[PDB]
This record gives C-alpha cells, structure tokens and sequence, in this order.
C-alpha cells in the first residue's frame, strides 16, 4: 500500500515521506517480538511537497487490520478509504490548492 | 445444487439492479463489487469484501452467527450503507451533510455546509435539485 | 416579469444543462454561449420550441 | 473548559426545536439520579448517612458515583447495590437526566430530558467547547447560540467546571 | 458470582511435588498477594444477617506491589466482599456461593465502608497458587496473617509456619438459574477432582 | 519598501489583537520590524492550538497555540 503510495508519486516526483515507528525496532528481549506483532494501529504520516514557505499537509495513517486514511491541513482533517482518495485529495490539492494559493 | 440455489434464492429475494453472477456471489455496492458465498460445512457463510475488508463480511456474517433474520433486505442495508460511507467520503469537500432530522426516509436526506432552507436531494444518482421546504421549486438534471 | 428576451445572468462553470441555465424570461435555455445581439436571438430560437 | 449545565422552564422543545435546526448530529446523553435511604435509622446524614446516589454518567465513565453526598469513591456496580441491601437501604424522588448530546462543530450541545420520579423535572442544556480561554472569552457567545436556537425559561442554576466534574456539579442541583 | 468449591488440605512437605503434578500439567503457577480486611458491620437490630459473609470483606490485591512500598493502602488494587453463603444440602458436593466482586477506583478506598461505619475485624492475606481451566480455576490456599494491622511486611502469621496448603478447585458462575454451568463445570471440575486424586483428597466443607 | 509585506505580518499581529478580541507581542512586531530589516478562518476552525503560516515571499508560521510566528531558518518565534 505504501509502496503504492510511493510509487503514486515516483509518478510526478512531488517530496514525500514515508515514516515507519515499528514494534519490531523494538526487543529488549526475544519475548517482546511476541508484543511486537500485534494488530495495533501503526502511525505511517506522509509528507507530500512542492510548496514552499507554506506547512506541509501533514497526514495521520494508522492502517490498523480491523476492528485508517484521516490527513489534515490548514482547513480539516479527512478519513479517506483508497490510498487513491488521498492522491485525488491532493489532485483536488493540484487544481484548487494552487489556485487559492494564487489568491492568496 | 443447494447453494446455486441460495445464490438464485437471494438473487431473485435482491434488486435487479444488482446482479449476483455464478462467477462468485459478485454482490455490487457500487462502486465495489464483491463476493456473496455461503460456507462449507459450519455455515457462517463466506461472503467476502474485495483489499482488506472491514466490519462489513463481519456485521453479516456474525448476524449469520445469530441465525434469526434471514440477510436479503439486510444486503440493501449494506448496500446503501457501505454506499453512505462512499459518500461520506465524497461529502468531505462541499460538506453537503445529508443530515437525516427533516425526512427519515430509506430515500435519505442529502444536505450541505453551511446550511428558511432550500434542499438537496439525489438517488439513483439522479440529479433532482429538490429544494423544499414543503417544497420550494425546483430544477432538474440527470448528468453523469 | 420579464419582459425581454435578454438572458445571460451567467455562472461558472462547465456542465450539461438541462435544469438548465442562460434562462431568458423564466424558463432556461441552455445557451451558456450566447452573445449580447444573440442572447435575445437564443430566446428567439427559444420562442420556435416554445409552441409546446 | 468551562461547564454550563441550564434548568428550563420551557421544556419539551429539546425535542422539537433541535432537530429543526439544520445542523447536524451525534449520540445520547442521558443520566441518572438515584436517591437512597437506609432501612433503618443511624446512618442518618453526612459521612455516615441514609443518603447516597450512585451516578450514572453513561455517556463516558460508565462509572456510578458510589457517593454518600460528598463521600468520594466510584465504582461500576451495581453489585454494589445488594452489598447494600444486607437488610438496608431504600431510595427516595431523585430526578434522571436523560437525552440527546449531538456533534456541532467548534463546541458541541449535550441535551437532557429531566426525569424526576413524579414522571418529569425539566429539561437541561450544556455546550462544550475550547477551554484554552478563560472562562467568558466566548462562553455567552457560546450562549448566543443558547439563543441560537433560542432557549427560553431558563433556570438560574449555574454548574461551572473534561466532563468528570459533571458529577460533582450533579449535586448541584441534587441539592436543590 | 456463584463460585462452586471444594477442599483438600496438602502438607507443605509434599507440596512442591504436588506442584510438579499440577502446574507442568497447568496454567500458573501465579504466587497470590492480597490484603484481606474482613470488617465486621456491628449493627443494631437483631436478627443481624451476622453470618460471617454478610461481614464486609475489601480485598486489595498487592501482589505485583512491593513488600514495604507506602502508597498501597489506597492506591493499590482493592476490592470488596459479601458473598452469599454456599448451598445447603451441599453434601460433598462443590459448594455454590454467590459472590458480589467490587471494585474502586479513587484515592479515597477503605474510607466508604466506615462511611458505612462498619468496624475493623479479622485479617489475613491469600498467598496460596492457583491454576487455570478456562473460567474454572484451582486455588490452594495460603492465608498468613500480616505481621500488623495495614502492615505489608513479612513475616506474617500463619497459624502454624508449618502451614496447610489448603487445596481448592472452583468456578463462578455467572447466574444460577441454569442447569448449563451448574452440571457442566461440576462435570469438568470433577475431573480436575479425578486429576488432584492422582495426587490428593479434596472435599466439601459447609458454608 | 517590503514593509508592506512586514506589515501583513503586522496585520497578523492586528490578527493577534484580534485573538485578543477572542505587551511581549509588540515586541514580536519589533521582531517584524526586524523583518523590515531583511480561507484562514477555516484554519480557525482548525483553531477550534493549530496551524497556520505566511508566504510569499517569507515563511513567517503563524501557527495557533496563543500562536506562533516563526520566521522562514525555524526562527522559532511566536
């Protein structure tokens, strides 16, 4: 799905940031992998770029497997279902972001 | 033979609208179209979402748990509610909230940000700008 | 009222109309295009369809 | 934070006028004044008393009040009432505060039917929103929208402070 | 809570053995630590319910809590006990009394059952094992007597350090009003009698 | 000269005292004098601490606490 994500945007070379914080990283001992494979939500912000004094739109995602697309900007923090509702989101970013901020 | 019979049995208990093939149960909640199958042996019927599914198979599939309430009208309830999720997501941008208090109808409300009142209504998608009140007049279309 | 074959009273943007738009009196005409010597000539045209 | 909980005068309108409001919507907030007494005298008053409720802030806590009035401990159960009924115990005309908190925006509106056991007691109405503030930066702004939707026959009861506190300012009009 | 229980004392000489018999055949083996304060509700009129349940029992389990750490008094876990009394007519049979588990949570804990007044009685502390089949469980006891009152310091006091390991098989049942659990979990427990005579001798003992 | 554009952020200081319509803060207009040396409602709502920032052609981050008003180094003024 990231590789998706990342490969979505290999496509028109915007900055991006792919930001893994795993439980695997951690194992103070062997038994704390047996914790480290839990189903738990895992944060993985994104960071797309191309504007440049203005904050980037920066992204929740925390794909958990049940029981996971919400990014924020300046305006309102979003749930999205497809990875391809994000990259619309932003397409919707590539015509009407830039216009406003041609009126700004 | 028992189970193509189920699956002609809710197809012909379903809409037209959806057609359910012998390809796998391919119930369509459009946009997704997905698999309707009953489970071998233990029931629990293996009806599947196409990636990851959520709550959806499981909401159906532990009401299969539960036996009572035959799923048919209940696959309308997944129906025009996995498609309300869909457009909860198109509801983002024109916050057109669809709030449901002036009309509790399977029709269901559509609305809009920010708000004497004039209304919006679709439902096939068919773009019937019914502004009402009552009923304010109105203006039609049927794009897309 | 109206009261003139003028129409356009005009918005963005891009759409198939059929609510529709470029109304002149009342009723639509559609006629997104229409020039100001024209606009009146497109409720002219309106007026042939008008007979039912 | 500010807490603001409204007694009315002008009830049954929660119901109506709300709705009529073309905004949107969340889930329920109802709560529950329970009333007791012990069987027998004694444990009369204060921290020795037949007073007690249990308060049943279902919206978040799912945690009764186990409070002899301004006794503080909490707990679930419920099991707890048949502790209590080793031959004791009983109640008295409390006064339930059910409804209606519903999804605004900026602030959100918690909405309650009263119920005293006498059938009703008498709507009450709270707002919560931003507590960075101090407490009337914006709070009768917030009550611009009290009069928007227009509220009316207000009581003067004012509980003031997330929404834990909610508890003690029960009392608040427990007491009255 | 219907708990449904028998007994069977083990000497501390074969224990381990026994233990060796038990918990590499079972779920555990999980050391107990729990302060018990049985209050004794002193009331007036008689007849008082004045059985030994109807004393209140908070019960603060401690057991991951240090031996002399000072905040467990009231911070630590606590808990809170009536209990119906077992069956009558529960001739050998697994006892059945029902049980009110409590819980708290606020830095005020103790203080509500002498806001209900009730006086300080007898007090000890489960420090047996216990080992688990699903909702049933085995629980033999060891119940010390702490070295003072709202004292967590060892030694403590049981009647003899030559201590009984009071053998204890058990369930709880939710309700009683069905015959599921009641001929179902006496069935499996039963069992687990089967696999402690391999070993040892429970009983029934009135309640 | 490019004051003007200072004085946005000056405006965003006036937006400041429209915060306090909601002392050390002149000070940060000094800081925009230092500047002078060298919609948003929505982000509001954001506000309703949050984010927000200047551009064209500085990078002052006007994000919501009180708020901030870093300079663009991080310059992390607020």
């Amino acid at each position: 799905e990231s590789l998706e994500f990342q490969r979505w945007l290999k496509q028109r070379d915007i900055s991006f940031k792919f930001m893994p914080n795993y439980p695997w990283e951690k194992a103070k001992d062997f038994l704390e992998l047996e914790n480290s494979l839990s189903i738990n939500r895992l944060s993985i912000s994104w960071r797309i770029m191309v504007s440049n004094f203005e904050p980037a739109i920066f992204i929740q995602h925390t794909p958990t497997l049940h029981g996971v697309w919400r990014c924020k900007d300046q305006y309102s923090s979003n749930q999205f279902s497809s990875l391809k509702n994000v990259c619309q989101y932003i397409e919707h970013h590539i015509n009407s972001l830039s216009r406003r901020s041609k009126k700004t | 033979k028992h189970a193509q019979l189920i699956l002609e049995q809710i197809r012909k208990e379903l809409h037209p609208n959806i057609f359910s093939e012998h390809v796998g149960g391919g119930l369509k909640i459009h946009v997704f179209d997905n698999e309707i199958i009953v489970k071998v042996n233990s029931v629990t019927g293996r009806l599947v979402l196409s990636l990851s599914p959520p709550r959806h198979l499981r909401a159906a599939e532990k009401n299969i748990a539960l036996n009572t309430q035959p799923p048919a009208q209940i696959l309308n309830r997944l129906y025009f509610f996995c498609i309300q999720t869909q457009l909860l997501e198109v509801a983002q941008c024109a916050e057109l909230h669809a709030v449901q208090g002036y009309y509790s109808f399977p029709y269901l409300t559509f609305s809009k940000g920010k708000w004497w009142v004039l209304a919006y209504n679709v439902e096939s998608n068919s773009w019937s700008v019914r502004l009402l009140n009552a009923a304010g007049q109105t203006l039609y279309t049927q794009d897309v | 009222a109206a009261p003139e074959m003028h129409l356009i009273k005009m918005n963005k943007t891009a759409d198939l109309t059929a609510i529709l738009k470029r109304i002149l009196a009342i009723s639509r005409k559609k006629x997104x295009x229409x020039x100001x010597x024209x606009x009146x000539x497109x409720x002219x045209x309106x007026x042939x369809x008008x007979x039912x | 934070p500010v807490h603001g909980v409204i007694y009315y005068s002008s009830p049954s309108m929660a119901t109506f006028l709300s709705p009529a409001q073309d905004n949107l919507v969340r889930t329920y907030f109802a709560q529950h004044l329970k009333k007791w007494v012990v069987q027998y005298k004694l444990y009369r008053n204060a921290v020795t008393p037949k007073t007690l409720e249990f308060l049943k802030q279902n919206i978040n806590p799912s945690m009764l009040a186990c409070v002899d009035e301004a006794t503080m401990i909490d707990a679930e159960p419920e099991l707890e009432d048949i502790i209590v009924r080793t031959k004791l115990w009983n109640f008295r005309q409390s006064f339930t505060i059910e409804g209606s908190i519903y999804e605004v925006g900026s602030f959100k509106v918690a909405i309650a039917n009263v119920l005293q056991k006498s059938v009703w007691k008498g709507i009450l109405f709270h707002v919560t929103y931003d507590g960075t503030e101090s407490v009337d930066l914006a709070r009768p702004i917030i009550q611009e929208f009290f009069l928007k939707c227009f509220l009316q026959n207000n009581k003067s009861v004012t509980p003031v402070y997330l929404d834990s506190k909610l508890l003690l300012q029960l009392f608040k009009q427990r007491i009255d | 809570m219907q708990e449904l229980y028998l007994l069977g004392v083990v000497p501390s000489r074969r224990f381990e053995a026994v233990v060796n018999s038990l918990s590499k055949t079972l779920d555990g083996p999980k050391t107990i630590l729990e302060f018990w304060v049985v209050y004794r509700p002193k009331d007036v009129p008689p007849n008082l319910p004045r059985q030994p349940d109807s004393w209140l029992r908070l019960c603060s389990n401690i057991e991951s809590h240090d031996e002399t750490d000072t905040e467990w008094s009231k911070n630590t876990q606590w808990s809170m006990y009536l209990e119906g009394n077992s069956e009558p007519k529960r001739e050998d049979k697994c006892g059945i009394r029902p049980v009110n588990r409590a819980k708290l949570t606020n830095g005020s804990v103790t203080e509500f059952v002498e806001k209900m007044g009730y006086e300080f009685s007898h007090e000890y502390i489960i420090q047996g094992l216990e080992y688990f089949f699903f909702d049933t469980t085995v629980r033999i006891y060891q119940t010390l007597i702490p070295s003072q009152q709202r004292s967590i310091k060892p030694p403590f006091h049981p009647m003899n350090e030559e201590q009984p390991w009071i053998l204890h098989v058990y369930t709880h049942v939710a309700d009683a009003s069905n015959q599921v659990a009641m001929a179902k979990a006496e069935a499996n427990l039963t069992k687990v009698k089967t696999l402690l005579s391999a070993f040892c001798d429970l009983k029934n003992v009135r309640l | 000269m490019s004051l003007e554009e200072q004085r946005t952020r000056d405006e965003l200081k006036h937006k400041l005292l429209d915060l306090n319509q909601l002392t050390i803060c002149p000070s940060l207009l000094k800081l925009l004098h230092p500047e002078t040396g060298t919609v948003n409602s929505f982000y509001t709502h954001l506000k309703s601490s949050n984010d927000t920032e200047n551009n064209e052609t500085k990078s002052i981050n006007g994000k919501s606490a009180k708020e901030p008003h870093h300079s663009e180094h991080d310059n992390d003024n607020f």
